[PDB]
RNA sequence: AGCACCGUAAAGA
């Protein structure tokens, strides 16, 4: 505003060797482009399925993106395109991780491997987004008797 | 020897540049009268775009083309 | 240690078949087809070709090493088909550009659902078959994209050329990404390390894989030797390979008496009738200046002559009336009207296309061309021409190495026209038969890897949970092929049961190597804020990552030290003309200030990366890193970006055409990767200036349509 | 192989 940098939101500045950001201490997932994450379906739309995170909008998981029983990888035609529903329920769990992020805010999110898709049963929590330090593996498999 | 071209160069792109049914009754007959809603058939008109003196001549030689 | 079981087949004389499969896994060979077969061919296939078939029957990966010329690509078209008919998808990776369109047209032309993709254009790309480059399929082994899960069939074409040293990385590291649940083809050439690569390939895959390995070749050769002014050809070796030397000696006698040739020498191919020709010489202006002198000759009638200007008037009629009016173009149209071309990689791409279409048809019979041919095309010929061994590769005025005389060797030939070929070298030196003999019968050299780590590697790897470089390292080539050079102090060690190397080379058989290289790079990333303790990422490097054309460290520095935020529109397409150049150029040109200025900025920022990365001791230099960017041409993209004439701007260096029209496409692809970088960040005035700077460069010829598409 | 650099002898004006 009228050449002068004005803050928009309460926490610490960050300056990078010419880049003035802030980190505020409470927001939504903004989308990354490597960041693992977990994910409640929500809606089964004809081509995809669409999917709530902490995120400012509704998540996307595109029909060519989840894995297929097994490594029975041909190709998508419409038996898969029914089979949409009776195998990924309305409601059910992913633990996948982001493709891209569009212009529009939205994250596209895949599967590369068979470590991801969708969960067992175990349990859950919902917390605050900036309460998780950015680091590797989140997948942990602890002593206790457990994995998180 | 050879005096011609051969095809798979000819072939890209740089270089090809019921029943009827007679009624006696309406078998010659013809409508009489039509339903028409068009200002045109009605009544002659201009071209709808135009100019007066230099705005777009483009629209000067359309309006010379269409107005006769 | 990999350990891995190799085997033999019983099969007949004609090639020999081999596999390789997991050290655990007992052998049941292939089994006959089911049906219908997926393409019927008019003619009979070899034993090579009905074994590779077989195998791709059967759903197993094959590797293929036999010379050109001999219908290698297809088991291509077999296993296309046959994944068109089981509704899978395929991809067949083809690196050159060029090669790429023309395999395009010939599966456009038979199965009419393909889809190619490349640097500069992209057709049909929701097709079962996916023709392109293998840096595109990299980035989306990285990215995940919507095709890994869908294709099951990858078919590679010159593997060989993996010997490189700048781009050897991809292939394997596009191999290592690949899922155990694929399946795929090589095509090479001839190598005696197969056993090793195919052991690779299954240790890798934990998945069995065959090898096809022949000699066998439809149209012999008939090697001749020239010596300077001895007017007499001399023969070395025949079609049965018998090599008699009484002949090369008689030839070396003919060079030590001797202390407007290869005209005579096309002279005398011509009233011998062995049209049509091809010319190997290792250069630019010697393939010109021959043409130069051998216009006077005329090899067409005038009917032919009428043909040519048809055809090209058909082709660079896409053109504009004034890149028509070009020197090239003008002072090259009579050589083509008189049968005689020339291609180099300093001609523009137009020319190019149409030259390599006319030598299809042959309405030219003496082509001057350096390597290009070697490598990316199927148009064979009567006889070749080496105009001389000695050639410029890397640093070294080496000697010719008898994989690339084999290389270009395999040119001559024509199926069913030519009863054989006729190869024939100059030479004007003395050569005692140790070389010569190692040079034309020699066998060909082996599949060594570069593999030599890289910062873009690193980063989208830091990206991921999965997957770390260590794995990468260890699954390379590089590391693979250092387990059967470990046997010898091992093999002492055994001897011995000295105790130092026996320790060692215990805890270092199955370990690590060029490790150190990583934890310098790691050290460098986080000095420079592309990463942070712990290894992991940080901003800049998901800013870096968008980039893979350049030196990205810096230009991400550059970003967030504030440069291209003051400057124009062009001037920053010419500081990134500085980073796509990479030739050496007469006279360095005189720049402005308003232009030159901001170079100041970039090398000292290049100075700060080079003591960075001294001070962990990755061996390298300063004067070297900064002047390996080259600002030769900054003043040529300024008035490039103004909007002028192609002919205006060939003058202003001493450089040929077809090197400025790789800089200035590499660099609408960098303009591509730092409009998305911008994007990635947060700024918006930025992105809107490259995209910009794009708008202005493309205009009338550095982005014209491939003749073959 | 080439291009450039340096010196060397010779001829004419
Ligand atoms: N085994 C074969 N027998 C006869 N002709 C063949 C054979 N293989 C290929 N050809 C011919 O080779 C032509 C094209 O050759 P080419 O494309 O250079 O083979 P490549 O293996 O792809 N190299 C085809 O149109 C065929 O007529």
């Amino acid at each position: 505003g009228e050449e002068k940098l004005i803050a928009s939101v309460a926490g610490s500045v960050e300056r990078v060797n010419k880049l003035i950001c802030v980190k505020a201490l409470k927001t939504r997932y903004i989308g990354e482009v490597g960041d693992i994450v977990v994910g409640r379906i929500t809606e089964v739309q004809q081509k995809r399925w669409k999917v709530e995170t902490n995120s400012r909008l509704d998540s996307v998981l595109l029909l060519s993106s989840m894995n297929l029983p097994g490594g029975e990888l041909r190709r998508r035609s419409a038996e898969d395109e029914l089979a949409m529903r009776g195998f990924l329920q309305e409601g059910d769990l992913i633990s996948a991780e982001v493709q891209a992020v569009f212009s529009d805010g939205a994250v596209s999110l895949h599967t590369r491997s068979l470590k991801y898709g969708k969960l067992g049963q175990g349990v859950l929590v919902q917390v605050s987004p900036s309460l998780v330090k950015r680091q590797k593996t989140h997948f942990h498999d602890l002593p206790c008797g457990a994995s998180v | 020897r050879k005096t011609r071209l051969s095809k798979n160069l000819l072939r890209m792109k740089f270089m090809q540049r019921h029943w009827y049914l007679d009624l006696p009754e309406l078998k010659e007959k013809e409508s009489f009268i039509i339903e028409e809603q068009s200002f045109l058939l009605c009544e002659d008109l201009l071209y709808g775009r135009m100019s007066f003196r230099g705005f777009n001549p483009e629209v000067e030689k359309l309006m010379l083309q269409m107005n006769a | 240690m990999p350990r891995v079981k190799v085997q033999s087949v019983e099969t007949v004389e004609g090639c020999t078949h081999e596999v390789a499969l997991p050290a655990e896994e007992d052998y049941l060979p292939l089994k006959p087809r089911v049906g219908k077969a997926a393409k019927e061919y008019p003619f009979i296939l070899d034993a090579f070709q009905r074994e590779a078939i077989q195998c791709v029957d059967n759903n197993q990966s094959v590797l293929v090493s036999a010379h050109t010329s001999a219908g290698k690509t297809v088991c291509a078209e077999y296993a296309i088909a046959l994944a068109l008919r089981e509704k899978q998808r395929v991809i067949f990776t083809s690196p050159i550009k060029a090669l790429s369109n023309q395999k395009y047209r010939e599966m456009y032309e038979e199965f009419q659902d393909v889809g190619l993709m490349t640097g500069d254009v992209t057709i049909n790309p929701t097709a079962s078959c996916l023709v392109m480059t293998t840096e595109i399929l990299r980035s989306m082994l990285y990215r995940g994209s919507e095709v890994m899960r869908e294709v099951a069939w990858v078919i590679f074409d010159e593997i060989h050329y993996m010997r490189d040293s700048e781009r050897g990385v991809v292939w394997e590291e596009t191999i290592i990404l690949l899922p155990d649940n694929v399946h795929y083809v090589f095509l090479s050439a001839t190598i005696p390390n197969a056993r090793q690569f195919a052991e690779w390939i299954c240790h890798l895959h934990k998945q069995p894989c065959h090898v096809i390995y022949t000699d066998y070749r439809p149209t012999p050769l008939q090697h001749y030797i020239f010596p300077a002014g001895g007017d007499g050809l001399h023969l070395v070796v025949d079609e049965n390979g018998d090599f008699r030397e009484d002949n090369f000696n008689t030839a070396m006698q003919v060079l030590r008496d001797a202390g407007s040739n290869v005209f005579k020498i096309v002279k005398m191919i011509m009233e011998r009738n062995f049209q049509p020709v091809i010319i190997f010489s290792f250069s630019k202006k010697d393939c010109e200046a021959y043409a130069l002198q051998m216009t006077k000759l005329d090899f067409n009638t005038d009917e032919e002559k009428k043909m040519v200007e048809e055809v090209f008037s058909n082709a660079i009629d896409c053109l504009s009336d004034e890149d028509k009016k070009l020197p090239q173009v003008e002072h090259v149209l009579p050589l083509l009207k008189r049968g005689i071309g020339i291609h180099h990689g300093g001609l523009l791409p137009i020319l190019k296309e149409t030259i390599e279409i006319l030598f299809s048809e042959g309405l030219i019979k003496a082509l001057f061309a350096t390597e290009t041919f070697a490598m990316g095309i199927n148009m064979p010929a009567r006889t070749v021409l080496f105009t001389n061994a000695r050639k410029f590769d890397g640093k070294d005025f080496r000697w010719i190495s008898s994989g690339e005389y084999i290389q270009m060797s395999g040119r001559a030939g024509r199926r069913g026209m030519d009863d054989r070929g006729i190869v024939i070298l100059m030479v004007d030196e003395k050569m005692s038969p140790t070389i010569g003999k190692q040079l034309l019968k020699g066998s060909a050299d082996p599949l060594n890897s570069a593999f030599h780590l890289t910062y873009n590697m690193v980063l989208n790897l830091l990206r991921v949970e999965e997957i770390n470089p260590e794995y990468m390292l260890e699954k390379s080539f590089y590391q693979f092929q250092h387990y059967r050079a470990i046997p010898g102090v091992v093999e002492k060690v055994k001897n011995s049961e000295d105790i130092k190397s026996a320790k060692r080379e215990l805890k270092k058989a199955r370990t690590v190597l060029q490790m150190d290289e990583l934890k310098c790079r790691k050290r460098v990333l986080r000095r420079l804020g592309f990463a942070t303790s712990s290894d992991v990422i940080e901003m800049k490097g998901r800013v870096a990552c968008e980039i893979s054309s350049a030196d990205e460290l810096l230009l991400t520095e550059m970003m967030f030290n504030g440069l291209f935020n003051d400057l124009s529109a062009e001037q920053a397409t010419a500081l990134l003309s500085c980073f796509v150049f990479q030739e050496n150029s007469s006279e360095m040109p005189k720049l402005t200030e308003q232009l030159a200025g901001p170079l100041r900025q970039m090398q000292e920022c290049a100075k700060r990366i080079a003591k960075v990365s001294a001070e962990a001791k990755l061996e390298i230099d300063e004067e070297t890193y900064l002047s390996s960017f080259k600002p030769h041409l900054m003043d040529v993209v300024y008035t490039w970006a103004t909007g002028a004439t192609f002919a205006h701007i060939c003058k202003m260096t001493d450089v040929f055409e077809g090197s400025i029209i790789r800089c200035m496409r590499r660099l609408e692809e960098l303009l591509r990767q730092m409009c998305q970088a911008a994007k990635a960040i947060g700024n918006t005035e930025l992105e809107n200036k490259f995209a910009e700077g794009i708008t202005k460069i493309k205009r009338d010829i550095v982005f014209a349509a491939s003749l073959y598409l």
